[PDB]
DNA sequence: GTCCCTGTTCGGGCGCCC
DNA sequence: GGGGGGCGCCCGAACAGGGACTG
């Protein structure tokens, strides 16, 4: 049946016209599938035969549904989609079972042939012209393949449920496309009554709810999960086992894993992701990668569930450090009863350290808790209050972590060295510098010390900033456990003062090692070329090119 | 009440900003507020055929009462262009009133409404977003003071006549009311005006400018002098007139950083004159309204924040200090940004563009939890050279 | 001006949902 | 096989912006 909802006014992008595209050849099994579908839709006024008034055409096909049995008619509107106006998508995200509260009674409903129940704007029907190889039709309803269809259906669906929702404020209806999860705190019979009210409300608006997709008993299949009354589970995740992985194969494995990490603690994909730095390209696994893959494989073998959300309790998130910029977290309310889990692993910044990254993790989780439960969680972090305090003093930026409590569970996040705030008495003073020729790429790094030591190192295929980092490296390399280094490189001073423990740069990594080995380091800055000794002396030494 | 046609600047489409996630509290408020706003015809539901969007959130001012706030910064940037009292920055007491509810009485050009579209999120995405659009002058759009200016004049006219010593300035949803009354006098005047409009608190003169100031110590190390020469070399750019040659002459050779250096009497005096060249007011800096105010903020630590407002580099219009205290940097930084904006609106009736010393994500995760203003300045995020933060140190 | 380096965004794969 | 919207993850490509440099 077709909804008596008002159509949504749609137009083409200006100066453009509808699609004219040859109908590619189809399987015979699919044509029988399609005429079966078309002859029926046509009797229901969902599609209309057209003539030569309609110049347009757009290819059609059909794939099998999850069902084994019924076909889904589709239309490669890729071209019309280029030429259709912009919509504002209204689907802002994906409901998560961890955000569901416990309900006395639950129902899951799906709408029968949902799109084909929402009428399409009259003035736009022309462009939806297609051909079944052989009859020529246009759409009077939403086509599956148009880019307007999801936003229009979702919005239309939302209009339709608005009355029921106002009339029934305390019946909760999660609404994903045409899928509905309906929860009530009613005894089973009063609930079933309410469901029948709903189904008939939908029917009045042309959206049927076939009993075949009407779930009445736990466990409910919903949004890719099984929902039990006290716990939820993800429908089994089956990783490939192709012992000759390709870039496409990897991407599917990284994808299934990230999806898996929402309830599986300890998933890592750094070493897998690292691999893919076109799609048919086969890549050899690294050791680190396969070792990882196996670790995940062992994780997935275990049985795990999530729980539902009690708003009367707190949201707690604890974060584990996984190493190499990797982090897992567990969000719960009662210990060892996870709401959900997750991983942070985004590398951002050429140079960084573990406290920045922890702060980024806290941020991601905060944003995500806010989407899912609408509030920030309390944090349990493997970082001592003193460590954070130091970093929030030492750092020239506004940084902040919400309410949180330390947890002794290693690897504890630390600062791996601390630059001195004041120059070090009885420490050799190095005046470092570097210069590099733009044209030849030759350059020199080196230093001059208050004790009379001087050294220049010649470099090849280098850059100015590199030569300044090289000069500092050189000074760390030839200094005692305590060193005063004076640089004129704003660049270098900015990197090192940020106290990184990791870098994309091999050279900065080599430097970090030196800074961790040293016991006191002090970095002072001076303006370049201003006769300031002995930045002056090392400048002459280094600038012979 | 017929409407004023309103255009976008040429070659410019309307805003298309994604809504950010809101807390349950804020959504509950927005839904309640929007319901009532829809009952009174002030907003209408719209579908997804309207391709425009603009974020909304909500602030709680100790109250039971939330305030919707639509982030119209793009729309304002994109709206065809449209009174500044120098005497307002002098008043002993200035009060800020929210005259935003006044705009809901003037309807809005039908062909413009589409660009005011906003979307309300649901907790845990239980539903698609619910999209609205405005039918009256929106609060937070720069068009709403303009269109309503005419009416705004008629309303304050007799209050200004009867109080010609009181100065009333309007910026966006805001009414700035400055008086030279002892507090209480001023207060009773403020409630005289608000009661007059149905039919806390500022003091612009006690505002401070933060000079650049030099260390005073009796023995100087090479390190001390090197930092000093570095600080002055940069201040040379702001104030021509600052000299380092004599001090820089003490850093002849390659000395140990902790060596003490007796100050030669030349250098001793050069350091003295410099000190005064800092207190001397900066020269040759004219506020240009055709260019926006830039504001830099630097975290000085221990709840101390410095800032400078300038239109061109090193040509500061004002330079200040903002001091506070479970210390929260994000909370302090947004309190600073609101403080600096307010001062900027008072002095030049233009909102500044902030260069914020914070990670973009950290700022976007929390700033609305401490916002209290009806306007929102534009901003960009910067990784400030740890040099500049020592230049302005106290 | 150029070159360098760093940060952001955006668009392309893949995952999952309908 | 092949179409669509959403969110997620990774990646690399453009481009933005400040600093250092050439004379
Ligand atoms: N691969 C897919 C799956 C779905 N949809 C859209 C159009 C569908 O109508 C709607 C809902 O999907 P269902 O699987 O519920 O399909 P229908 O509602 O059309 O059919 P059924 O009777 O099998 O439920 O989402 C789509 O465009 N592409
Ligand atoms: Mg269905």
């Amino acid at each position: 049946p077709i909804s008596p909802i008002e159509t949504v006014p749609v137009k083409l992008k200006p100066g453009m016209d509808g699609p004219k595209v040859k109908q590619w050849p189809l399987t015979e099994e699919k044509i029988k599938a399609l005429v079966e579908i078309c002859t029926e839709m046509e009797k229901e006024g969902k599609i209309s035969k057209i003539g030569p008034e309609n110049p347009y055409n757009t290819p059609v096909f059909a794939i099998k549904k999850k069902d084994s049995t019924k076909w889904r008619k589709l239309v490669d509107f890729r071209e019309l989609n280029k030429r259709t106006q912009d919509f504002w998508e209204v689907q802002l995200g994906i409901p998560h079972p961890a955000g569901l509260k416990k309900k006395k009674s639950v129902t899951v409903l799906d709408v029968g042939d949902a799109y084909f129940s929402v009428p399409l704007d009259e003035d736009f029907r022309k462009y939806t012209a297609f051909t079944i190889p052989g009859i020529r039709y246009q759409y009077n309803v939403l086509p599956q393949g148009w880019k307007g269809s999801p936003a229009i259906f979702q919005s239309s669906m939302t209009k339709i449920l608005e009355p029921f929702r106002k009339q029934n404020p305390d019946i909760v209806i999660y609404q994903y496309m045409d899928d509905l999860y309906v929860g009530s705190d009613l005894e089973i019979g009063q609930h079933r009554t309410k469901i029948e009210e709903l189904r008939q409300h939908l029917l009045r608006w042309g959206l049927t709810t076939p009993d075949k997709k009407h779930q009445k008993e736990p466990p409910f299949l919903w949004m890719g999960y099984e929902l039990h009354p006290d716990k939820w589970t993800v429908q089994p995740i089956v990783l490939p086992e192709k012992d000759s992985w390709t870039v496409n194969d990897i991407c599917k494995l990284v994808g299934k894993l990230n999806w898996a990490s929402q309830i599986y603690p300890g998933i890592k994909v750094r070493q897998l992701s690292k691999l893919l730095r076109a799609l048919t390209e086969v890549i050899p696994l690294t050791e680190e990668a396969e070792l990882e893959l196996a670790e995940n494989r062992e994780i997935l073998k275990e049985p795990v569930h999530g729980v539902y959300y009690d708003p009367s309790k707190d949201l707690i998130a604890e974060i584990q450090k996984q190493g190499q910029g990797q982090w897992t977290y567990q969000i719960y309310q009662e210990p060892f009863k996870n709401l959900k889990t997750g991983k942070y692993a985004r590398m951002r910044g050429a140079h960084t350290n573990d406290v920045k990254q922890l702060t980024e993790a806290v941020q991601k989780i905060t944003t995500e808790s806010i989407v899912i439960w609408g509030k920030t969680p309390k944090f349990k972090l493997p970082i001592q209050k003193e460590t954070w305090e130091t970093w929030w003093t030492e750092y020239w930026q506004a940084t902040w972590i919400p309410e949180w409590e330390f947890v002794n569970t290693p690897p504890l996040v630390k600062l791996w060295y601390q630059l001195e705030k004041e120059p070090i008495v009885g420490a050799e003073t190095f005046y470092v510098d570097g210069a590099a020729n733009r044209e030849t790429k030759l350059g020199k790094a080196g230093y001059v010390t208050n004790r009379g030591r001087q050294k220049v190192v010649t470099l090849t295929d280098t850059t100015n900033q590199k030569t300044e980092l090289q000069a500092i490296y050189l000074a760390l390399q030839d200094s005692g456990l305590e060193v005063n280094i004076v640089t004129d490189s704003q660049y270098a001073l900015g990197i090192i003062q940020a106290q990184p423990d990791q870098s994309e740069s091999e050279l900065v990594n080599q430097i970090i090692e030196q800074l961790i080995k040293k016991e006191k380091v002090y970095l002072a800055w001076v303006p370049a070329h201003k006769g300031i000794g002995g930045n002056e002396q090392v400048d002459k030494l280094v600038s012979a090119g | 009440i017929e409407t004023v046609p309103v255009k976008l600047k040429p070659g410019m489409d309307g805003p298309k900003v994604k809504q950010w996630p809101l807390t349950e509290e804020k959504i509950k408020a927005l839904v309640e507020i929007c319901t009532e706003m829809e009952k009174e015809g002030k907003i209408s539901k719209i579908g997804p055929e309207n391709p425009y969007n603009t974020p909304v959130f909500a602030i709680k001012k100790d109250s039971t009462k939330w305030r919707k706030l639509v982030d119209f910064r793009e729309l304002n940037k994109r709206t065809q262009d449209f009174p500044h009292p120098a005497g307002l920055k002098k008043k002993k007491s200035v009060t800020v009133l929210d005259v935003g509810d006044a705009y809901f009485s003037v309807p809005l050009d039908e062909d413009f409404r589409k660009y005011t579209a906003f979307t309300i999120p649901s907790i845990n995405n239980e539903t698609p977003g619910i999209r609205y659009q405005y039918n009256v002058l929106p609060q937070g759009w720069k068009g709403s003071p303009a269109i309503f200016q005419s009416s705004m004049t008629k309303i304050l006219e007799p209050f200004r006549k009867q109080n010609p010593d009181i100065v009333i300035y309007q910026y966006m949803d805001d009414l700035y009311v400055g008086s030279d009354l002892e507090i209480g006098q001023h207060r009773t005047k403020i409630e005289e005006l608000r009661q007059h409009l149905l039919r806390y608190e500022l003091h612009p003169d006690k505002w401070t400018v933060q000079p650049i100031v030099l260390p005073e110590k009796d023995s100087w190390t090479v390190n001390d002098i090197q930092k000093l020469v570095g600080k002055l070399n940069w201040a040379s750019q702001i104030y021509p007139g600052i000299k380092v040659r004599q001090l820089s002459k003490l850093l002849r050779g390659t000395k140990a950083l902790t060596e003490v250096i007796p100050l030669t009497e030349e250098a001793e005096l050069e350091l003295a004159e410099n000190r005064e060249i800092l207190k001397e007011p900066v020269h040759g800096v004219y506020y240009d309204p055709s260019k926006d105010l830039i504001a830099e903020i630097q975290k000085q630590g221990q709840g101390q924040w410095t800032y400078q407002i300038y239109q061109e580099p090193f040509k500061n219009l004002k330079t200040g200090k903002y001091a506070r205290m479970h210390t929260n940097d994000v909370k302090q930084l947004t309190e600073a940004v609101q403080k600096i904006t307010t001062e900027s609106i008072v002095i030049w009736g233009k909102t500044p563009k902030f260069k914020l010393p914070i990670q973009k994500e950290t700022w976007e995760t929390w700033w609305t939890e401490y916002w209290q203003a009806t306007w929102i300045p534009e901003w960009e995020f910067v990784n400030t050279p740890p040099l500049v933060k020592l230049w302005y140190q106290l």
